[PDB]
RNA sequence: UUGCCGUUGCUAUGGC
C-alpha cells in the first residue's frame, strides 16, 4: 500500500546492513542512486538496498521499476543514516548496489540475503 | 623498544631463588643477548647482576618475540 | 636532611593536615590506598544535587569538535608531590580540545565558578602533508587531516593527539610544541580512541585497523599490538591497572584485555526483540557498540546505537543489566516533507505509523573512576546522569542536564575541594555533527561548544 | 507522484540559486 | 605476579 | 628397537589415473586454484574420502544411537568450523554432499587471492611463499593452510612486510640509492 | 559564553 514496500523488519536490516559493509570493504559496493541506476543498465547487480526515510521518497522509486523489469531483488531499510554508516561513507546514503561477482569472497551470505529478500518480495 | 616480562614466578627458598619464564618482545630487532637481559632483570628484581641467570631462549617463528 | 627524613617530614605534615581536617584518620588512610584494591569505593551519587547544577555551554572556535581531555593534578601518597608538571601549574586544571579543523586547543578550568579560558593552540593544515607517500615517513610535525581524539598524560607533561592521518604526535602541555611523531604503520590504522593508564605513562590507542596499540610515552616507543577485533575499534577505556576494555562497533562485542597474561575476555550482548516482545506479552536490534567506560576493575558499561546502555561484569559474558532506549526515540519525520503529494493523508501513509522511528545513539558514555555514578550523552539535548545500585546489579536515572544542545562527542568530570565536600564539574565536548562522520541530520539548536556544569554535594 | 505538487520544486530551485551565487 | 620493564 | 612413532600418508593414488575426464578435471582444479602438481589434489581427495566414508558409516547406523549422535555431531562441528559446511546444512546428508572444490577454496591461497590482497591465484601463492601475509599474529608461508572463519576474518599483510608498513625492499632501496648517487 | 552574527541580563539562549 505504501510506496515504501517491502520494508525489512528490524532483524533483516541487520543482515542486509551486514552484507553491505563487507561489500564496501571488498570494493563490491556502489553507493548512491545514480550509481545504482547505472549498475542496473549494465545488469551487474545482485540486488539494491534503499532507505525508506529518503527525503522525499519519490526520488528513489525509479530504482524499483528497473529491477522488476530486470528481475532483480530489492528491499528498503528504515534509515538512510544507518545505511550510509554501513556503506562506510561519512554522508547519508539513500540507495546502494551490490555488484555482480561470482568471484566474491562474500558470495555465500550475499546469496543468503538474496534468498531472504526474494522471500520478502 | 624492548619489553621484558616475567611470568609463572615461583619463590624457591629451598634453593634460595626465584624461578620464572621470561618473555621478551623486541620489534625491529634481531634478539637480546643474555648479558643485556641479566642487566634488565637485575634492576627489575633489585638484585645483583651476578645473582641473575637466564637460559633456554627461543625466538618465535617470524621474529619479534 | 636525607630524603628519608624529607619523606618523614612530608608524611608528618600530611598527617597533621588530616588531624586538622578531623578512627577518621585511620579510615582516610585506608581510602588513600582504596584505588589499589580494584573495587568501587566512591559512593556519592545520592549526595549529588543535579537540580541545582550550574549549567553553562561555553562555545569554541572550530567546527565539529571531536574530543576533549581534562587533566587534574593528584597528590601522590608515595612521594607527597602533586602531579603538576611545574610549580606554576600547582593546582591548575587543564582541558584540551580538538576538532575536524585540525586544531588542538588547551583551556584552564581551575576555577569552577568561572569558565574555561583559552591559553594556547596549534593548528595543522596542508603544509604538513607528507611528500614521501611511504607510511614510515609519516613523521610530519603537524596534522594534515581531521583530528579525532586526545589524551593528557597523568604527569601533566604531555598531551597526545590522533585522527584519520594514521599517526600519533605527543605535544608539550605548556607550549603545545610537538616533540615526537609516532606513525601507526598501517595503511588503514587510523586512531579512533586514546586511553591512558591512570597514574601511569602507558597509552592505549584504538585504531580503524581493528588493532589496539600500546605505547610508553616517556620512552616514546611502541610496545605491543593487539589483534582480535573483527571490526573497527571505536572506543577504549582504562584505569590504574592494565585491563583496558574495548568495543568492536559492528562486531557487537565488548572485549577486555589482560595485557600481562596475553589473555582476553569476550563479551557479547545477544539480545533479540522477538524474545523481548514475547516476555512483554518498540525494541530495536542493537546495531553497533560505540562507547565504553569501565566503572570498576571488574565492571564496565557500554552504549549501543539502539539506545541501549548495558552493564557488564567480568564474571558473566552476558550483560547483567540493560537500559533500553535510554535517550528516547528520534522525532518522527515531518509529513509535509515525507512525500510530495498534496493530500495530507497520502503523506501520513508514508510515515508508516511508528515503523520508521529509530532511537537516539549513545554518542558519549563516561563513568567517574571507582564511583557509583556515570554520565551518558547523545544529541537528544540533555545529559543523563545514572547511579549504579549498591550491589552493582542495576542502575537508575539520577537526573538530567538540558543545557547541552548538539551531539555530545565526549564527556569528562573534574572535582575540587576537600575530601568530605567535593564540587563536581562536568565537561562535555558538543558538536553539530558526529565525530566519525557527517551522517546525522543537522539538529536544531546544535552548536559546536564545550558544555560545562558544576554540581554540588550536600546531605 | 499521482498528484505532484510544487513545494519541492521551489526549494530545489532555491538550492540551485544558492549554488549560482557561490560560483 | 611478575614485573615489566622497557628500554631503548 | 624403540616402539615405532606413528606416521601416515596424506594421499593415495587414484584408482585409474589416466581416464580422460579425470585428467581434464584435475587440469581444471589446478588452474582454478593454482595447484603445483596433482599431489595436492590427491591429498584433498583422500581427506574427503575419509570424511565422507565416516559420514556414510554413521548414516548406516540407526538414528538416535549414542555413537551416531556423538561422532556425527563432532564431524559436523569440525566441518562447520573449517568453513566447508554451512551453518544451515548441519546434517550428515549434506556432509555426504561435499566436493573437493570446497576444501580447495578453504585453502589460504584462495582467500589471499580472493579478498583483494592479490589480483590472481598465482600472485597469491607468490605472496604467501614470500612471507608477505599474516594470520592474526602469525606470518604464514604455507599455501595449503586451511583457514577458519575467525581466521579468514583476520587475513592481512604482515607488519614486517614492505606492503604492510615496513621499509622498502632491498631492490627498492638499492634503486633509490643509485638514483640518489 | 562565543570562528562569526544576534538576543537577553548585569547572566541565559537564537542563526551559518
Amino acid at each position: 500500500n505504501p510506496k515504501a514496500f517491502p520494508l525489512a523488519d528490524a532483524a533483516l536490516t541487520q543482515q542486509i546492513l551486514d552484507v553491505v559493509q563487507q561489500a564496501a570493504n571488498l570494493r563490491q559496493l556502489k553507493k548512491g542512486a545514480n550509481e545504482a541506476t547505472k549498475t542496473l543498465n549494465r545488469g551487474i547487480s545482485e540486488f539494491i538496498i534503499m532507505a525508506a526515510d529518503c527525503e522525499p521518497i519519490e526520488i528513489l522509486l525509479h530504482l524499483p521499476l528497473l529491477c522488476e523489469d530486470k528481475n532483480v531483488p530489492y528491499v528498503f531499510v528504515p534509515s538512510r543514516v544507518a545505511l550510509g554508516r554501513a556503506c562506510g561513507v561519512s554522508r547519508p546514503v539513500i540507495a546502494a548496489s551490490i555488484t555482480t561477482n561470482d568471484a566474491s569472497a562474500i558470495k555465500t551470505q550475499i546469496y543468503a540475503v538474496k534468498d531472504k529478500i526474494e522471500t520478502l518480495l | 623498544a624492548v619489553t621484558i616480562r616475567t611470568r609463572k614466578v615461583i619463590s624457591n627458598p629451598l634453593l634460595a631463588r626465584k624461578q620464572f619464564v621470561v618473555d621478551v618482545l623486541h620489534p625491529n630487532r634481531a634478539n637480546v643477548s643474555k648479558d643485556e637481559l641479566r642487566e634488565k632483570l637485575a634492576e627489575v628484581y633489585k638484585a645483583e647482576k651476578d645473582a641473575v641467570s637466564v637460559f633456554g631462549f627461543r625466538t618465535q617463528f617470524g621474529g619479534g618475540k | 636532611e636525607n630524603p628519608a627524613d624529607k619523606r618523614r617530614r612530608l608524611a608528618k605534615q600530611y598527617l597533621e593536615n588530616l588531624k586538622s581536617e578531623a578512627d577518621i584518620i585511620a579510615s582516610r588512610l585506608k581510602e588513600d590506598v582504596a584505588e589499589q584494591q580494584g573495587r568501587v569505593f566512591r559512593y556519592f551519587g545520592d549526595k549529588l544535587l543535579i537540580s541545582e547544577a550550574k549549567q553553562s555551554f561555553t562555545r569554541v572556535g572550530e567546527n565539529n569538535l571531536t574530543c576533549i581531555s581534562c587533566f587534574q593534578p593528584v597528590l601522590n601518597k608515595y612521594t607527597f608531590e602533586e602531579s603538576s608538571n611545574g610549580d606554576k601549574n600547582k593546582g591548575r586544571l587543564f582541558a584540551y580540545t580538538v576538532s575536524k579543523d585540525l586544531q588542538l586547543t588547551k583551556y584552564d578550568i581551575t576555577d569552577f565558578s568561572k569558565r574555561p579560558k583559552k591559553l594556547k593552540y596549534a593548528k595543522g593544515g596542508a603544509k604538513y602533508i607528507p611528500t614521501s607517500k611511504h607510511e614510515y615517513e609519516n613523521t610530519t610535525e603537524g596534522h594534515y587531516d581531521e583530528i579525532l581524539t586526545v589524551a593528557a598524560s597523568p604527569d601533566g607533561k604531555y598531551v597526545v593527539t590522533g585522527g584519520r592521518d594514521r599517526k600519533l604526535i605527543v605535544w608539550s602541555t605548556e607550549s603545545l610544541s610537538p616533540v615526537k611523531v609516532i606513525p601507526t604503520k598501517d595503511r588503514r590504522g587510523e586512531v579512533l580512541s586514546l586511553a591512558f593508564r591512570k597514574n601511569s605513562d602507558q597509552l592505549y590507542a584504538s585504531c580503524a585497523d581493528f588493532k589496539i596499540r600500546t605505547y610508553s610515552i616517556n620512552q616514546f616507543s611502541q610496545l605491543e599490538i593487539l589483534y582480535g577485533h573483527h571490526d573497527i575499534v571505536e572506543d577504549i577505556s582504562a584505569l590504574a591497572m592494565e585491563r583496558c576494555v574495548t568495543v568492536g562497533a559492528r562486531d557487537r562485542t565488548a572485549m577486555l584485555w589482560k595485557i600481562p597474561d596475553e589473555t582476553r575476555l569476550t563479551f557479547r550482548g545477544g539480545d533479540e526483540p522477538q524474545k523481548l516482545l514475547r516476555r512483554w506479552m518498540l525494541f530495536f536490534c542493537e546495531g553497533s557498540i560505540d562507547v565504553v567506560s569501565m566503572v570498576d576493575d571488574f565492571h564496565f558499561i557500554t552504549g549501543s546505537d539502539n539506545g541501549n546502555i548495558c552493564l557488564w561484569s567480568l564474571a558473566k559474558k552476558k550483560p547483567i543489566f540493560t537500559e533500553r532506549i535510554a535517550h528516547g526515540i528520534l522525532p518522527e519525520p515531518s509529513f509535509n516533507d515525507i512525500s510530495g503529494e498534496t493530500d495530507e493523508e497520502l503523506r501520513k501513509r508514508q510515515l508508516q505509523g511508528k515503523k520508521l522511528l529509530q532511537p537516539f545513539w549513545i554518542t558519549s558514555l563516561y563513568a567517574i573512576p571507582y564511583s557509583n555514578v556515570f554520565i551518558s550523552g547523545s544529541w537528544s539535548g540533555s545529559l543523563k546522569v545514572w547511579k549504579i545500585s549498591d550491589n552493582l546489579r542495576s542502575f537508575e536515572l539520577l537526573g538530567e542536564l538540558s543545557g547541552a544542545k548538539g551531539v555530545v562527542t565526549k564527556i569528562q568530570v573534574v572535582e575540587s575541594g576537600k575530601h568530605g565536600k567535593e564540587k563536581f564539574r562536568i565537561l562535555a565536548s558538543i558538536a553539530k555533527e558526529h565525530r566519525l562522520g557527517r551522517w546525522i541530520a543537522n539538529v536544531s539548536g546544535a552548536r559546536n561548544g564545550i558544555y560545562s556544569a558544576v554540581i554540588d554535594q550536600t546531605g | 507522484s499521482e498528484e505532484p505538487s510544487n513545494v519541492f520544486g521551489s526549494v530545489l530551485k532555491k538550492q540551485v540559486e544558492q549554488r549560482l551565487e557561490f560560483y | 605476579k611478575g614485573k615489566n620493564l622497557s628500554f631503548k | 628397537p624403540r616402539a615405532p612413532r606413528t606416521y601416515s600418508k596424506t594421499y593415495s593414488t587414484p584408482k585409474r589415473p589416466y581416464e580422460s575426464s579425470r585428467l581434464d578435471a584435475e587440469l581444471k582444479l589446478a588452474g582454478e586454484f593454482g595447484l603445483k602438481n596433482k599431489k595436492e589434489i590427491y591429498r584433498i581427495s583422500f581427506q574427503l574420502s575419509k570424511i565422507r566414508r565416516a559420514a556414510r558409516d554413521l548414516l548406516t547406523r540407526d538414528e538416535k544411537d549414542p555413537k551416531r549422535l556423538f561422532e556425527g555431531n563432532a564431524l559436523i562441528r569440525r566441518l562447520v568450523r573449517v568453513g566447508v559446511l554451512s551453518e544451515d546444512k548441519k546434517k550428515l546428508d549434506y556432509v555426504l554432499a561435499l566436493k573437493v572444490e570446497d576444501f580447495l577454496e578453504r585453502r589460504l591461497q584462495t582467500q589471499v587471492y580472493k579478498l583483494g590482497l592479490a589480483k590472481s591465484v598465482h600472485h597469491a601463492r607468490v605472496l604467501i611463499t614470500q612471507r608477505h601475509i599474516a594470520v592474526g599474529k602469525q606470518i604464514v608461508n604455507i599455501p595449503s593452510f586451511m583457514v577458519r572463519l575467525d581466521s579468514e576474518k583476520h587475513i592481512d599483510f604482515a607488519p614486517t612486510s614492505p606492503f604492510g608498513g615496513a621499509r622498502p625492499g632491498r631492490v627498492a632501496r638499492r634503486n633509490a640509492a643509485r638514483k640518489a648517487e
